[PDB]
């Protein structure tokens, strides 16, 4: 048996403008086993029209996925990325850098 | 060890009655499970594929329906049988997976589907004694057993000295020969030899025995002739040894 | 395309 | 370039909840092309590029009857190794394949792969020899005496450097405008450097294709900093892909440094300096 | 066609080689068979191959060419009981499609040529009574009639495994009276050497 944590990226499919619908995605990978909740996030709340990659692994096994959603980033708006595994002793929120 | 049964082996029906064919494998567990049908010449057209247990995948559009209610056991079925089901049907197993894909058969289910039970006859059999003249030119002993006027085409011809079947000196046609080649509907002939030593022939201790095993109808198929139904049925004849 | 041999049960 | 075909499949056991949750994908490279998931309601192989549609109804029936076999496969798998290992029925657990098979830029053979894990770890791996297997424990080694016994090797050696090179050439001309693309990176940079004596540089490379990159930072010479902080390369979602390094400076050494982007698509490797 | 190989009936002398030959179209194919099969049985793997190259296994190689997409089978000493129906098989698609066969009939050698026509009568009246042609050589082929009411059978090999000794039969019968042995065979009877006796 092994368990491996995810690494989380959340990051726009282009460089952000603000008025320029764009993709929000949060990639997880390395991590295992494969059952994870990733939801992304608008100001705190969950987004509900949010689509994955198909489940794909790495060389060690450890298992990878894209989440994304379309979205028109604002000046205002906070974007974050919730993730819980059985490896995380609490959900993980990384948030929507425009520069990272 | 590994083992494929399938059943009936024979079956002669009339156009929309119901067909139930079994199909049984031990010494294997999770096969995956081929119906083939072998009609109007040789090789097989695949019918229905079962990856596992409850799962059937139909490879033609078709009259007929299969399931797999444990994992080894296969059943293929109609509710009305068309003439144009007719057929020899071969049950198969691979092991789970895709391996070399080596296909082990059953022994098969021969189908016969009549649009009219009413020409169905078993045969009339005859042995005919060696010739006398055969026996002083060759010193071996040929008996010939002809088999007439039987329909359909499927019957089964053993040769039984002293109670015993026989294989060497047997020689039977493979197929049978029409009585009226012109009529569609026409009986059948099937001729065997079975070649003796001609003192085997002339030791009247000696027992020979022609047996035909019919394919016909069955007890509960409906019957409207005069003459006694032509079910499934042996008929035989005999000759002792003529030292004479 | 995919195996259509070699895949056995371990 | 070199290409590679890969298939890569997961079940999952959940005791209650039915059958296992089974997912197979197949790559080119860097490109997903199709897919089976057990729990979608096709329960059938689905295309997932462009290139792949040219295929007729005979392959998709083909490919669909072989993802069930393979997904059967599992299913059996998961039940045994639950004995191998002496586990309850409770247990969620994972077993993994993948296979496939590498060319060089005169598309020829050159490596085969085909490796099983359990629960995150080797179980059984084919060995570059494509005849010897690599057994992680006392269980794998059952399963290596079995398959030594029926010659899988012998089988998947047929596929590995025969049938799996043939498809992948099928499809590296099939879809030549996609897999045979070479999508130089957009590259630029960022100063976020609110440190009194110290600057950090991140060198950024955004829409390449293939996802195969190096984010060198040199110096005044040296060609090295063991001390660069970049994030693994991830999916723009587009079928292209990012990344980016980062080294810290002091605030006066602003433009000593340089970053080295190496990529298939570029003519010559860049040379990126902090411009005001 | 997806699997083709020829219908025959391919004829071989005893103890030669016989040729067997079945070409596929899909180049996704993995695995290749063939299977014999005897007339009213069901069908039984000779032996697979996956390949390039021959494989020899006794009297049977296979050989594969997944270049020009031929699986052949040889038979090295044909025998009378090697008669029988050859099905080519190739696994593509996660299945098995079938050749239509090829029917291959191995002609057995006659060491001893000795035709004759023979009457034998019923056990059970001498008045119904029927013709064998017996022990002429491969050679000789047997004519069904030009007479509704006489029924002719094609040869038939027989095989005293114990005495050493194969024989060829051909049976005639009518329905009729205006019938004899005498000249029964409206086919190409071995000339003068034909045996007829006198009853």
């Amino acid at each position: 048996m092994i368990q491996r944590t995810p690494k989380i990226q959340v990051y726009s499919r282009h460089p952000a403008e603000n008025g320029k619908s764009n993709f929000l995605n949060c990639y997880v990978s390395g991590f295992h086993p494969s059952d994870i909740e990733v939801d992304l996030l608008k100001n705190g709340e969950r987004i509900e029209k949010v689509e994955h990659s198909d489940l794909s692994f790495s060389k060690d096994w450890s298992f990878y996925l894209l989440y994304y959603t379309e979205f028109t980033p604002t000046e205002k708006d906070e974007y974050a990325c919730r993730v819980n595994h059985v490896t995380l002793s609490q959900p993980k929120i990384v948030k929507w850098d425009r520069d990272m | 060890s590994q083992t494929i049964h399938q059943w009936p082996a024979t079956l002669v029906q009339p156009v929309g009655s119901p067909l139930s064919l079994e199909c049984t494998v031990e010494g294997t567990s999770n096969p995956n499970l081929y119906w083939y049908r072998q009609a109007a010449g040789r090789g097989l057209q695949l019918l229905f594929y079962s990856v596992g247990i409850g799962q059937i995948s139909s490879e033609v559009p078709q009259n007929l329906s299969a399931s797999r209610p444990q994992d080894r056991q296969f059943i293929l079925s109609s509710k009305k049988l068309l003439l144009s089901d007719s057929g020899f049907y071969l049950c198969a197993w691979s092991e789970t997976g895709l391996g070399t894909g080596e296909l082990f058969f059953g022994e098969g289910s021969r189908l016969t589907v009549l649009e009219d039970l009413k020409n169905v006859f078993p045969p009339e059999v005859a042995v005919f004694e060696p010739s006398e003249a055969e026996i002083s030119h060759t010193q071996k002993a040929t008996l010939v057993c002809l088999a007439t006027g039987f329909y359909p085409d499927h019957v089964e011809l053993s040769w039984w000295v002293n109670g015993k079947e026989v294989h060497s000196g047997v020689c039977t046609d493979p197929q049978p020969l029409k009585e009226q080649p012109a009529l569609n509907d026409s009986r059948y002939a099937l001729s065997s030899r079975l070649r003796v030593s001609a003192t085997f022939w002339q030791d009247p201790r000696n027992h020979f025995r022609c047996q035909v095993q019919f394919y016909g109808l069955s007890e509960n198929d409906e019957w409207t002739q005069d003459r006694a139904k032509p079910v499934t049925q042996i008929v035989s004849a005999e000759a002792w040894g003529r030292a004479d | 395309l995919l195996l259509g041999i070699g895949i056995l049960v371990l | 370039g070199s290409h590679s075909m890969r298939y890569f499949f997961t079940s999952v056991s959940r005791p209650g909840r039915g059958e296992p949750r089974f997912i197979a994908v197949g790559y080119v490279d860097d490109t997903q092309f199709v897919r089976f998931d057990s729990d979608a309601a096709s329960q059938r192989m689905e295309p997932r590029a462009p290139w792949i549609e040219q295929e007729g109804p005979e392959y998709w029936d083909g490919e669909t009857r072989k993802v069930k076999a393979h997904s059967q496969t599992h299913r059996v798998d998961l039940g045994t190794l639950r004995g191998y290992y002496n586990q309850s029925e409770a247990g969620s657990h994972t077993v993994q394949r993948m296979y496939g098979c590498d060319v060089g830029s005169d598309w020829r053979f050159l490596r085969g792969y085909h490796q099983y894990a359990y629960d995150g770890k080797d179980y059984i791996a084919l060995k570059e020899d494509l005849r010897s297997w690599t057994a992680a424990d006392m269980a794998a080694q059952t399963t290596k005496h079995k398959w030594e016994a029926a010659h899988v090797a012998e089988q998947l050696r047929a596929y590995l450097e025969g049938t799996c090179v043939e498809w992948l050439r099928r499809y590296l001309e099939n879809g030549k405008e996609t897999l045979q693309r070479t999508d130089a990176p957009k590259t630029h940079m960022t100063h976020h450097a609110v440190s009194d004596h110290e600057a950090t540089l991140r060198c950024w490379a955004l829409s390449f294709y293939p996802a195969e990159i190096t984010l060198t930072w040199q110096r005044d010479g040296e060609d090295q900093t063991q001390d660069t902080e970049l994030v693994e390369t991830r999916p723009a979602g587009d079928g292209t892909f990012q990344k980016w390094a980062a080294v810290v400076v002091p605030s006066g050494q602003e433009q000593r440094y340089t970053c080295h982007v190496q990529h298939e698509g570029l003519p010559k490797p860049l040379t990126l300096r902090w411009e005001p | 066609q997806e699997v083709e190989q020829n219908s025959g009936p391919l004829s071989v002398p005893e103890g030669a080689i016989a040729s067997l030959n079945c070409t596929y179209s899909d180049r996704g194919s993995q695995s290749f068979f063939w299977y014999r099969q005897y007339s009213g049985k069901s069908p039984e793997l000779i032996m697979f191959i996956y390949s390039n190259g021959d494989k020899e296994d006794g009297r049977f190689t296979a050989q594969l060419n997944k270049a020009s997409q031929y699986v052949s089978l040889l038979i090295r000493d044909s025998q009378p009981s090697d008669s029988a129906t050859y099905l080519c098989a190739v696994n593509v698609a996660g299945k098995s499609t079938f050749g239509d066969g090829t029917t291959l009939t191995v002609k057995p050698n006659i060491q001893n040529p000795d035709p004759a026509v023979y009457q034998l009568r019923d056990s059970k009246s001498s008045d119904k009574s029927v013709c064998l042609f017996t022990d002429f050589d491969s050679q000789t082929n047997v004519s069904q009639s030009k007479d509704s009411d006489v029924y002719i059978t094609d040869k038939c090999v027989l095989d005293m495994r114990s005495m050493d000794f194969k024989s060829n039969s051909a049976v005639a019968w009518s329905n009729k009276s205006d019938f004899a042995c005498a000249n029964a065979f409206n086919n190409s009877i071995i000339p003068e050497d034909t045996f007829f006796p006198s009853p």
